[PDB]
């Protein structure tokens, strides 16, 4: 039980890597998901 | 053989100086101390510095201190409570207590330039970073600004390091945007989990040039007055001159969250000599209601929105009075500054707070026991009444009922309050007390306070009582600490404690004594009382004019601003419109709301006393643990129980 | 600007801790000015009212005032280079006027607006320069673009996923205005495949002091040292007693002192030094070192 | 316009004269200025231990208390200024000696007033303590105390304060009127049998003060 535990199985296994190609492609957005950032809210704006 | 003893708080803080008291009791002899902090669980070694030696010649005393550091390892658990336990070594034996951990590291304070903006303009913020001490901390922030449903749209990062704990910083409001509500939220690097925000509310506005004020005759509505709720109103233009109008006010009620307007209350008034009435009848009341019952509108609040235009026709400003309850009594009595237990045999004080029914402290009103009529009192200037009873040594809880006897009042209108009392338990039911008395005033900064000490116990122990050991707790943390040493025949004794600006805006002072009694078993009594001190800054910033003439300066001209305050430190300025809280005054920052910030911070949940030493410590905010085995009450959560009410 | 000003002021000190001063008050004033109130906005070629508001605030004295509107390129009204739009009025004392002006505004943006007025027989005069917002017809619309699921395992399949978002057709956009796209990710918080742990009511039993010989020194030692290996996974602390894992340590500590009394000097374990040494015990000890 | 080495001066005019051997005593110091005002917040000390010090009240008073060892000798007292940045040589600074309360044949049985010193406004309530002192052999006896007012030349209010056994100290709140203006005196006393059947009468006494108003 304590094995069951310890390194106790969950359901997130986030390792998502999502970039943009802007309009602009000056550069490239590029960001991270992961279990800290699961619920983290990433907002961007553009003038167009 | 002596016993040794460690005194630290309940809850210990990342980031920040704790205070470690080392104490033997009926020592012989000089003992070192080493001193050490461990993890918990496992062993991983987090501080090993620090050591003293408790002397005979210091009373077998010795204050230490040490600094709990922040690292990845200590920051990765952020939502479950975790623990370190540090262990004290006398000489040979070792005494070692587990500690409850708070991730809170200190305090963040955010002000902006106004309280209310136009989209497309500038937004001015400074942060003001200060630790647990409220002195300027140099660490990392996290800010962000978010949207009225929680998108964040600009976050910044930096570091107050040699700044002086400011973080002057700006953001401007494009003109697409979204009118409403907007929050910023901050929090340290090291504490991510404790949080701060304030608000602003974004809008396309011009400013008035004039302010109304409606103001009621009485922050409340007793039920049963024939005429009704007078409420008097008040304009002025912004610099200050009478405003010649006509008013159109109503009136509604407020059930919880939910507000309900009362059509046919609407009046129309002018507006002279900068100032109007209006009076809401108690038979409209009765007539906009479909409820003919007048009990039932007791514990609801009442709302006046008024909209007033000045004879030139040019401006218009809205304004609004609300939450006006609805009650029986004038008055609100509360034993929250009041003990919960009470030592029997012994006289016991009680301090009970009376307030108006929105929450503000009364003044000057005479509250008596429901028991005997003759012991009266009236309440001082901060709503707190001095009342006391001779107590029986009744085992029993004694009930307690305060009712006011306000002149010309009726009875129905006289406010009451009734609780139930605990009886102290002594060790073994040895019948031996520690009684603490105090004078009750506001204190200010510069004063001597008067602390009594009354011993009982049979005198075969009194002369083996030489000594109290009292401390001070101020903040969630240890500020003084001491003996006070007693000699054969004196029960009572006085200790002038200085009150310095440290103290505010509250602390609690315990003390307890120590023997060996009864049929040779160690006794520990204990005692406290939880004090109050006037809310006031702990330097002194005073603005004021540089010219003593010409009133009223010109437009753009030259004036000198005087400003008074210590050597040494910053300052930070900003000079608003009034305009602007007229609109809107909500979030304005002030000392006294940073002083209930600190307050709500508190780890202490009671006015002092307890059911036995141990809870006396752990209702304080104290850990204690001895050699012997006596230690206070295991607590695992930083938030204080919740009362019944 | 006239009116009284609320100065806020903070002070931090490194020996006395931040202060919030007590806001002071100035109050500028002038005994006679106008006040020009312009709404926040108003719409491009649309005829509107503007009121500026005269104050004389003399107690024995009525004011004989010429009030002019000055000419403007933005803005279409009465007023020209060669012709001047003016009025001649009287305000009574302790008492304000309004005179009302009509203009047009011709073309978009933060457009400027100035008027002046002067009395007779006093030199004292007053002059309001102001600007706001000149907006073309219309209102905000914010739609939305579209809204999908990001997942590469499922779609793209084998890791990759690729997915354009066509801009906004918005036929109905007013020409030459601004016009934002809002981009925003979040994740899929998934939790749970957890069991229910045993709740450390019953579990209070475990704590036995070893005592007796190798074997049984052993018995005495084996629930004690798994027990606060599991409260400590379980964080069970809190119910079961944060006193309770150091008067452990004791015991434990206590074992594994006794237990290197019956070790041999061959580095084995036995019920006693003189028994034959057990390899299951050997190796017991082992898996609970 | 005095001549003097020292901002300030100490009188004893208001400190009582008698203290109680063994039982806490208070010492109410009147500093003033030169030319006879009240001084505002200067720090006054015991002669013994540094420490001990309270500055001034708005009325001239200082307030200092000693806990009295059971000596049938006469105390030294001697209250000196710790004003900082001024030298030792200007402080002021005065010496007086006080004598032991006497109980009836030197029977050790006391009575011990105790009352909060501040500036006292009509309106307010005073807890007046009351302490007694002697071996609890005789502690049963003592079920009350007897208490006046003294106002003016005349007795403003008199009564009884009960005491259960074991309860050495009580408390009494009194409510502040118009009437004890300008100052008023609180006598107490016990009595019992004692002894091998004899009359004995332990009293005590305290001076308040009032703060300045009509009536
Ligand atoms: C368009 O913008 C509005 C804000 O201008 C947003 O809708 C608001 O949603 C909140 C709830 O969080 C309501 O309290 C407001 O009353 C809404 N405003 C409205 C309806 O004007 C949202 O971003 C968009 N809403 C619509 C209807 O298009
Ligand atoms: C704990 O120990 C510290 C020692 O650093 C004490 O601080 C000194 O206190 C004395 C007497 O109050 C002062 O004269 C010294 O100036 C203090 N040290 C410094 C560096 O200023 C402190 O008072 C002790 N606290 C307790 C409660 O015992
Ligand atoms: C002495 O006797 C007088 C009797 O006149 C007492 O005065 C009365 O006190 C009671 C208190 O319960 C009041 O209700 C009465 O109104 C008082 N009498 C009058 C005529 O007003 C007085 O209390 C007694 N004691 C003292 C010390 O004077």
């Amino acid at each position: 039980l304590a094995q069951y535990q310890k390194d106790a199985p969950d359901h997130q296994e986030l390792n998502l890597d999502v970039s943009l190609q802007l309009p602009s492609r000056s550069s490239k957005i590029t960001h991270r998901i992961h279990w800290e950032s699961a619920s983290l809210l990433r907002s961007e704006e553009t003038k167009e | 053989s002596p016993m040794y003893s460690i005194i630290t708080p309940n809850i210990l803080r990342l980031e920040s100086e704790e205070t470690m008291v080392l104490e033997a009791h009926d020592a012989q002899g000089d003992v070192p101390v080493t001193v050490t902090v461990h993890d918990f669980p496992g062993k991983k070694l987090v501080l090993s510095s620090e050591k003293t030696v408790l002397t005979p010649a210091t009373n077998h005393m010795g204050n230490v201190t040490f600094t709990i550091p922040a690292n990845r390892e200590f920051k990765s658990e952020k939502g479950r409570n975790k623990f370190v336990t540090v262990q004290a070594t006398f000489g040979t034996q070792v005494v070692e207590k587990v500690v409850l951990v708070s991730l809170q590291s200190g305090y963040l304070f955010i002000q902006t330039d106004k309280t209310i903006y136009t989209p497309g303009s500038t937004v001015l913020y400074r942060i003001f970073t200060v630790n647990h001490k409220l002195l300027p901390v140099g660490r990392t922030v996290m800010v962000n600004i978010e949207n009225p449903e929680g998108i964040p749209v600009k976050q910044d990062s930096l570091s107050s390091q040699n700044q002086l704990g400011v973080l002057p910083l700006s953001w401007d409001i494009p003109e697409l945007v979204n009118m409403g509500q907007w929050k910023i939220r901050a929090y340290y690097e090291n504490s991510p989990q404790q949080v701060f925000s304030t608000e602003f509310e974004v809008k396309e506005y011009v400013l008035p040039s004039f302010e109304v004020i409606v103001e009621p005759t009485e922050k409340f509505y007793y039920i049963y007055n024939e005429k009704g709720l007078e409420v008097t109103i008040t304009a002025r233009f912004l610099y200050g001159k009478k405003v010649e109008g006509t008013a159109f006010v109503i009136f509604g009620i407020q059930d919880g969250e939910q507000r309900i307007s009362l059509p046919e209350s609407l009046k129309r008034i002018p507006i002279e000599d900068g100032s109007g009435e209006v009076v809401l009848s108690r038979k409209v009341l009765l007539d906009g209601v479909q409820n003919p019952r007048a009990e039932d509108l007791v514990g609801k609040s009442l709302y006046v929105s008024a909209t007033v235009i000045l004879h030139s026709g040019s401006d218009m400003v809205q304004a609004e009075r609300s939450g006006i309850p609805i009650v029986t009594s004038p008055y609100q009595i509360h034993f929250t500054k009041t003990p919960k237990y009470f030592k029997p045999g012994m006289p016991f004080d009680l301090m009970v707070f009376v307030t108006n029914p929105d929450g503000s402290p009364a003044y000057r009103v005479p509250v008596a026991v429901q028991g005997e009529d003759t012991v009266q009192s009236l309440t001082q200037g901060d709503g707190v009444a001095k009342l006391s009873i001779n107590t029986h040594p009744s085992q029993k809880p004694l009930s307690i009922t305060v009712r006011t006897k306000k002149q010309e009042l009726s009875e129905a209108e006289q406010a009451t309050r009734t609780m139930q009392a605990l009886p102290y338990s002594t060790v073994g039911n040895s019948n031996n007390y520690l009684h603490l008395s105090v004078l009750r005033t506001e204190l200010r900064p510069g004063e001597t306070l008067n602390v009594n000490f009354l011993l009982r116990m049979d005198r075969a122990h009194e002369a083996k009582i030489r000594y109290y050991t009292y401390l001070i707790m101020n903040k969630g943390r240890l500020l003084k600490a001491g003996r006070q040493v007693r000699e054969p025949g004196q029960d009572l004794v006085v200790l002038p404690l200085s009150i310095t600006t440290d103290f505010i805006p509250s602390f609690r002072l315990v003390a307890y004594y120590t023997l060996i009694g009864a049929s040779g078993q160690r006794e520990v009594v204990a005692d406290s009382v939880w004090v109050d001190v006037k809310d006031s800054c702990v330097g002194s910033l005073v603005v004021k004019s540089g010219q003593s003439e010409d009133r009223q300066p010109v437009p753009g001209q030259q004036m000198t601003l005087k400003i008074e305050g210590d050597h040494g430190a910053r300052v930070v300025l900003v000079a608003v419109d009034k305009g602007v809280f007229v609109l809107n005054k909500k979030n304005k920052l002030t000392q006294s709301k940073i002083w209930d910030v600190v307050e709500k911070a508190d780890i202490g949940c009671t006015p002092g006393s307890g059911k036995d030493y141990a809870g006396v410590f752990s209702d304080a905010g104290l850990t204690f643990t001895s050699s012997s085995g006596q230690q206070t009450a295991q607590r695992a959560e930083l938030q204080c129980p919740q009362p019944a009410a | 600007s006239i009116t009284t000003w609320e100065i806020l002021a903070v002070s931090m000190s490194d020996k006395k801790g931040i202060c919030v001063a007590d806001p002071f008050e100035v109050t500028v004033m002038q005994d006679f000015f106008i006040d020009l109130r312009l709404p926040y906005s108003v719409v491009r070629n649309e005829q509107v009212e503007i009121r500026a508001v005269l104050y004389n605030y003399r107690q024995n004295q009525e004011l004989k005032v010429r009030v002019e509107l000055l000419h403007n390129p933005a803005f279409c009204s009465l007023a020209t280079t060669k012709r001047r739009h003016q009025q001649t009025v009287t305000i009574p004392p302790k008492s304000s006027l309004s005179v009302p002006y009509v203009i047009v505004p011709l073309k978009t943006g933060l457009q400027e607006v100035e008027v002046k007025a002067a009395v007779y027989h006093h030199f004292i005069s007053d002059g309001v320069r102001k600007s706001l917002k000149v907006v073309p017809e219309g209102i905000r619309m914010n739609k939305t673009v579209a809204v999908r699921t990001l997942d590469p395992e499922r779609l793209g399949r084998e890791g990759v996923q690729k997915e354009d978002i066509p801009p906004a057709d918005l036929s109905d956009q007013v020409p030459d205005t601004e016009s934002e796209t809002r981009i925003l990710l979040q994740g899929t918080p998934v939790a749970q495949m957890t069991e229910d742990a045993v709740d450390a009511e019953r579990l209070k039993h475990l704590i036995v002091t070893p005592s007796g010989c190798g074997e049984q020194n052993m018995i005495g030692m084996t629930p004690t040292v798994i027990a606060v290996h599991y409260l400590d996974e379980t964080e069970q602390w809190e119910k079961f007693g944060l006193e309770k894992r150091q008067g452990a340590l004791e015991l434990i500590k206590k074992g594994y002192t006794q237990q290197l009394a019956f070790r041999q000097p061959s580095s084995a374990f036995a019920a006693f030094v003189k028994r034959a040494p057990s390899t299951w015990l050997t190796a017991y000890v082992v898996k609970v070192f």
